């Protein structure tokens, strides 16, 4: 019913995709037991946030960030 | 499903879809899809710039336009393929210099009463003449009478339409008077005998369609839309004279869109008022409209100002 | 304090009276400027021939709108709903979704650029610093049903250049 | 030259404020990092809000009102008028 | 405190303590309340008998000037059971202060023109009748200014919702710009701001 | 309730207005209808002002008649002039507006809950 | 990376004019009848 | 049979170069236009002389705010205009009306008076992405007045 709108007009929608693009980072480690989650560059990301990794293999990557992390 | 009210930036429920829909009719129906909520898909044939005075007919996003040919089996079957009812108003005057005009009430129609019967429409439409008989007669009105025969084959429902003599707005009908300044009024054919037909209000048509636009219970069974009171005179030429008081053309001109030394002059003199057992209005209405009152309006002529129109009619007789 | 304009009077004496009597009848002034001041037209015009050279502006200046992304991208925003709550017009609309790893990113975000009135106040409340106004005034298209905007439109017009914008940012941001 | 006089006839003469800058002496660009002070009370060990207070300050205070020798006093004093300001007052 | 907070003066309000006290004193057939705003302005809450009158009084004295007219106004306020209020503003020339005048009323009273006190109340009275409704007899001249020929609503009052009643928009089907009620492309978002636990101990309203 | 009166005393003076600028009304309906060069038939134009004067019947109380006069005497300074052009007039007539059904069953089938 | 090689334009109709359109998942989800038994 | 197609190199290139635009002065967005016929970016002399009177225009411009009474001015005014019309809105209050678009008083859009065909959004536009937005209106005639009476 709806998708008579865009016919003929090509429909713009979003090649690449984050739902996950993620998954491909290098986990990092650190060897030590909370961490400075600074982002993209200091002053440019989001606010400092420290996370703790102790579990056993997991780490956190605070949710703004998104990037794999852990020890 | 119908939600809200039905002021604007509503629903209610129907798509639609309307052919032809850029002279006289179709822009006044369309005008009546943009008010309760629709989804009217106005497609249109060869004109880019002409059918922009719609535009601000429906909300936003709820009228929408294609491009179509119709002698293209496909160009038919792309748009229609999402809809709910639809009506067909095509067709139109003079034969033209490319369409041989034979077929184009028998093969266009049915062109579109291709995949639509096939792809599931519902309530399809098509309009008839009240004064079309296949019996011999006339040259432009038959043909017509052809659709009534040939095309009712497919579709089994339809509700085909069968008004009047119409007057409009900005309609030929009852224009092509007053437009007669020339070497004088010569009726047709110089004779006052059986003018003149029902010549009923375009409002009242153009809201019989949305009032079986959703009826319910109107499909196969088609009807006729009577006048108002009642058959009337010669002096409906007179009247003209009484009160005015004596679309992709081109850039420069045209070569032809004449008066028609053919069907046109003996069109207008056929009348034939036909078949009551027809329902065929206050069934589907509620509308009647006269005419002494409602044809002022669309007759505004070199004076512009005085009126003081005390002159009626009787019926007149045959009544 | 004060001053007093159109304060004065004539002297009234025959040495001055000719002078009085030397403009209205020989017309000495009236064709002192427009006889002269306006020719006076031998400077060099002043115009920025257009479709080519064009003017000046700043690294602060305000315009068409963009969503950054960090190095490996990671769509800046997080949708924290705040270039939403201050927006004087009311343009942005949000809706947020939590994406599939955990993270929080939005769904649809739509600047009406309609109506949007060139605050200047959705560039100031980003924490995170994602949306800017870019500095291009390419705009003008035929279509009201268009410059309404989704979101993945905008990353490409903010992903067509980010050599503009990630360079004027590091002239500005040591000021705020 | 010839006409460069002939713009000199007219408005007195100019030739050194001259409508376009297009010419020299502008300012470049912004080269310098700057720094920007933050002055006003902003160090530690002695500032304490509750001595700053910007805000939190009374309700306007009342005069008589429903359930003497006095010399017509007036609002204020009155004016004292302006001087003529010798610049070229006339 | 110096630093950032705003340096006060005191002499300003010791007399327009004085010079109001007594504006209680000579015309107690009208003034019912006057007070000093904390920031050196005066308030007096006059019946709405006196207009024309304490004016009047204000209008011309060699104690009190006050004949440079420069703003009225007005607020209108639900659960004061007098819907509104009138405020007048007044600046004496020659004495260098300004003493506000408010006058409550309802929709049904009238309230009397200041118009041959001052030639300046001409227009700012002929608005407030299109918006509050509030109806000044013996004008002039009563019409409508700032508003459409349709407005039946008297807008700026607190129960005319934000978008009017009636869109308008233009159609072809005759010669017109013709008007359908009004609907929207969004909804106007109603956000809610008001944050709890009382900042203000001052203002204190009463214990109950 | 103690409050002076506008105009009117009680009701009979207040309904000798109501019907006084009636007639101003009721006399001049027309002179517009050829001024405008609007067309319509001359007898709407006396149908809607007698419309109008009898809808607010059931007024109890002096200073609403007069109230209501106020608004209505000032209307014709307007019409009576041309401070109107056709499109605040006509505006009474409403040409484009699709019916209510106000009726019930004709609601249940279009709209939620009115 | 991450940006663009080339360049395009504001054009008028292209014939891409972008046109937008709705990027969310459903609402309702209206139910599902039941098949062929009885 | 191919001499029409060639002669609408000449009459849809004719109407392109020689506009005679109206102008509304409302609101802010009067001044942001003023400067478009001002030397810097000059509009005149690129081939659209500024404004003339209302009967002998082809492309109005709506600026500014179009309240309740001004409508019953505007549709009029749109009408007298010759055939060849268009109507460029611009400003973000031509199109939905900036903000105020949640007001009493103004009527929302400006598009529901009257059929618009190019838009421009922001409170001033720049005083460029107006000429970007006529250099679309010279580059919307590529329509031909050629198969209407050539085709059917
Ligand atoms: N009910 C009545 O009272 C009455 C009276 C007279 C005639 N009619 C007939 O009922 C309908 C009313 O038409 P009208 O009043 O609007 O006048 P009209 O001038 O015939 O309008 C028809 C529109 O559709 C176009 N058209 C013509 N043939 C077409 C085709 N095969 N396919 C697509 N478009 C075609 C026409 O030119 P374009 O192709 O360029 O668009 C025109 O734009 C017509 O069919 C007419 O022949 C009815
Ligand atoms: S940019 Fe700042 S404000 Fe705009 S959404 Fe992302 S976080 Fe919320
Ligand atoms: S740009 Fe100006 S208007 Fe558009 S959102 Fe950011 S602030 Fe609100
Ligand atoms: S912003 Fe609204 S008001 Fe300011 S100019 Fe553009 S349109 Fe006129």
């Amino acid at each position: 019913y709806r998708k008579v709108r865009f016919v003929g007009r090509q429909k713009e929608v979003n090649e690449n995709f984050a739902i996950d693009l993620i998954a491909e980072q290098p986990v990092s480690q650190v060897g030590s037991r909370v961490i400075s989650c600074d982002g993209g560059g200091g002053a440019l990301g989001h606010p400092r946030v420290y996370i703790n990794l102790d579990k056993e293999t997991k780490t956190g990557t605070c949710g703004y960030c998104g990037l794999q992390f852990r020890q | 499903i119908p939600h809200g009210k039905g002021g604007r930036s509503s629903v209610s429920g129907i798509v639609a879809t309307v052919f032809g829909a850029t002279g006289f009719l179709g822009r006044y129906v369309v005008n009546h899809l943009g008010r309760m909520g629709s989804q009217v898909i106005v497609p249109h044939r060869c004109e880019p710039y002409d059918t922009m005075h719609l535009r601000p007919m429906g909300d936003l996003g709820q009228i929408i336009f294609m491009d179509w040919n119709g002698r293209d089996k496909d160009s038919i079957r792309r748009a229609v393929e999402h809809s709910s009812v639809v009506i067909n108003l095509v067709g139109r005057e003079w034969e033209t210099q490319n369409f041989d005009f034979e077929d184009v009430f028998v093969k266009i129609p049915q062109a579109i009463a291709q995949v639509s019967k096939e792809a599931g429409v519902e309530k399809f439409i098509h309009i008839s003449h009240l004064n079309a008989d296949i019996k011999s007669s006339s040259k432009y009105l038959r043909s017509k009478a052809v659709g009534e025969k040939e095309v009712r084959e497919t579709f089994p429902e339809a509700t085909i339409i069968k008004p009047a003599e119409i007057f409009g707005r900005e309609d030929r009908f009852l224009n092509y008077f007053a437009n007669i300044r020339w070497f004088g009024g010569v009726p047709l054919i110089s004779l006052g005998k059986k003018t003149v037909k029902q010549p009923v209000y375009i409002v009242d048509v153009t809201k019989g369609i949305i009032n079986a636009i959703k009826d319910p219970d109107a499909r196969g069974k088609t009807f006729a839309f009577v006048g108002p009171s009642r058959y009337l005179l010669f002096d409906l030429v007179q009247y003209v004279f009484a009160v005015a008081h004596r679309i992709g053309r081109l850039f420069e001109i045209s070569p032809f869109e004449p008066w028609t030394t053919r069907d046109k002059v003996e069109r207008i003199h056929t009348t034939d008022k036909i078949l009551p057992h027809l329902p065929g209005l206050e069934d589907l209405g509620v509308e009647a409209t006269p005419l002494e009152l409602k044809a002022i309006e669309v007759l505004r002529r070199h004076r512009t100002y005085r009126w003081l129109s005390s002159e009626i009619e009787d019926v007149q007789p045959a009544k | 304090t004060y001053k007093y304009v159109n304060l004065r009077e004539p002297s009234m004496d025959m040495k001055s009276v000719t002078d009085r009597a030397a403009q209205t009848l020989l017309w000495t002034e009236l064709i002192r400027g427009l006889g002269m001041t306006l020719s006076y037209l031998f400077r060099e015009p002043a115009t920025i021939n257009y479709p080519f050279e064009k003017g000046p502006l700043s690294p602060r200046f305000r315009g068409e709108h963009a969503l950054r992304r960090y190095p490996s991208g990671e769509e800046r925003c997080i949708a924290c709903k705040l270039c939403e709550a201050v927006c004087p017009a009311q343009a942005i609309t949000i809706e947020a979704e939590p994406r599939a790893d955990g993270s929080r990113r939005t769904t649809r975000y739509d600047i009406d650029m309609t109506k949007c009135i060139y605050c200047g106040f959705c560039q100031e409340a980003c924490p995170v610093d994602a949306i800017v106004e870019g500095p291009n005034f390419e705009f003008s298209t035929e279509t009201h049903e268009e410059l309404l905007y989704n979101k993945e439109k905008l990353l490409n017009n903010g992903d067509k250049w980010e050599a503009e914008i990630a360079a004027n940012i590091q002239a500005d941001y040591l000021y705020r | 030259r010839f006409i460069q006089w002939l713009r000199n006839w007219a408005s007195g003469r100019d030739l050194q404020a001259k409508l376009q800058l297009r010419y020299q002496e502008i300012s470049k660009r912004t080269q310098p990092p700057p720094k920007l002070p933050v002055g006003p009370s902003h160090k530690l060990s002695n500032n304490y809000y509750c001595t700053r207070d910007g805000r939190r300050e009374a309700m306007p205070p009342s005069i008589v009102m429903s359930s003497s020798e006095k010399k017509a006093v007036s609002p204020a004093p009155p004016i004292k008028r302006w001087e003529l300001s010798q610049d070229e007052p006339y | 405190t110096r630093p950032t907070v705003r340096p006060r003066n005191d002499v300003a309000h010791k007399q327009l303590s004085a010079f109001g006290e007594y504006v209680a004193e000579i015309l107690p057939k009208y003034v019912q309340q006057v007070q000093v705003s904390c920031f050196n302005e005066l308030e007096i809450c006059i019946h709405p008998d006196g207009v024309i009158p304490v004016l009047t009084f204000l209008r011309d004295h060699s104690n009190a000037q006050f004949k440079s007219l420069a703003d009225l106004t007005a607020v209108d306020i639900p659960t004061r059971q007098n819907r509104f209020e009138i405020v007048y503003n007044l600046l004496s020339l020659r004495f260098n202060s300004r003493i506000r005048v408010k006058t409550y009323t309802d929709e049904l009273t009238p309230i009397e023109s200041s118009v041959p006190v001052y030639k300046a109340a001409n227009w700012y009275e002929r608005e407030i009748w299109d918006m509050f409704g509030v109806f000044f007899a013996n004008h002039p001249d009563l019409r409508r200014i700032l508003t459409d020929y349709g407005f039946e609503g008297h807008p700026f009052r607190k129960d005319f919702p934000l978008s009017g009643y009636v869109e308008l928009r233009y159609d072809d089907e005759v010669k017109r710009v013709v008007a359908e009620p009004v609907e929207l492309a969004q909804e106007f978002r109603k956000f809610d701001l008001n944050s709890p636990w009382e900042a203000f101990p001052a203002y204190r309203q009463p214990p109950e | 309730t103690s409050v002076k009166p506008i105009f009117s005393r009680d009701m009979n003076e207040a309904k000798r207005r109501v019907r006084e600028l009636y007639r101003a009304w009721y006399r001049e309906v027309p002179n517009t209808v050829h001024l405008f060069q609007l067309d319509i038939s001359v007898k709407q134009g006396r149908d809607k002002v007698r419309e109008m004067f009898k809808k607010n019947a059931h007024i109890t109380d002096p200073r609403v008649v007069d109230l209501l006069v106020i608004k209505g005497k000032m209307e014709l300074e307007e019409t009576i002039k041309v401070w109107k052009q056709r499109t605040h007039v006509m505006r009474f007539f409403h040409e484009t507006e699709a019916p209510r059904p106000k009726d019930f069953l004709s609601k249940f089938y279009v709209g939620h809950d009115p | 990376k991450f940006i663009w090689t080339n360049h395009k334009f504001n054009l008028s109709g292209t014939p891409q004019q972008y046109v937008p359109y709705s990027t969310t998942r459903k609402k309702i989800q209206e139910w599902v009848p039941p098949s062929t038994p009885y | 049979e191919y001499v029409v197609a060639k002669l609408d190199d000449l009459i849809n290139w004719a109407r392109r170069s020689s506009l005679w635009p109206m102008t509304f002065g409302l609101a802010c967005c009067a001044v942001e236009m003023m400067h478009m016929a001002a030397p810097r970016y000059d509009m005149d002399r690129f081939g659209v002389v500024f404004r003339a009177s209302p009967r002998q225009s082809d492309v109005m411009i709506v600026a500014g705010t179009l309240t309740n009474k001004m409508a019953p001015a505007l549709r009029k005014v749109y009408d007298q205009m010759p055939e060849p019309r268009y109507v460029v809105s611009m400003g973000s209050c031509a199109n939905g009306g900036g903000y105020y678009h949640y007001s009493y008083s103004v009527v929302r859009g400006c598009d529901r008076i009257v059929p618009v065909d190019i838009y421009v959004p922001g409170c001033p536009p720049t005083a460029e992405a107006l000429l970007y937005g006529i250099l679309q209106l010279q580059k919307k005639i590529k329509r031909e007045k050629r198969l209407r009476i050539w085709y059917r």
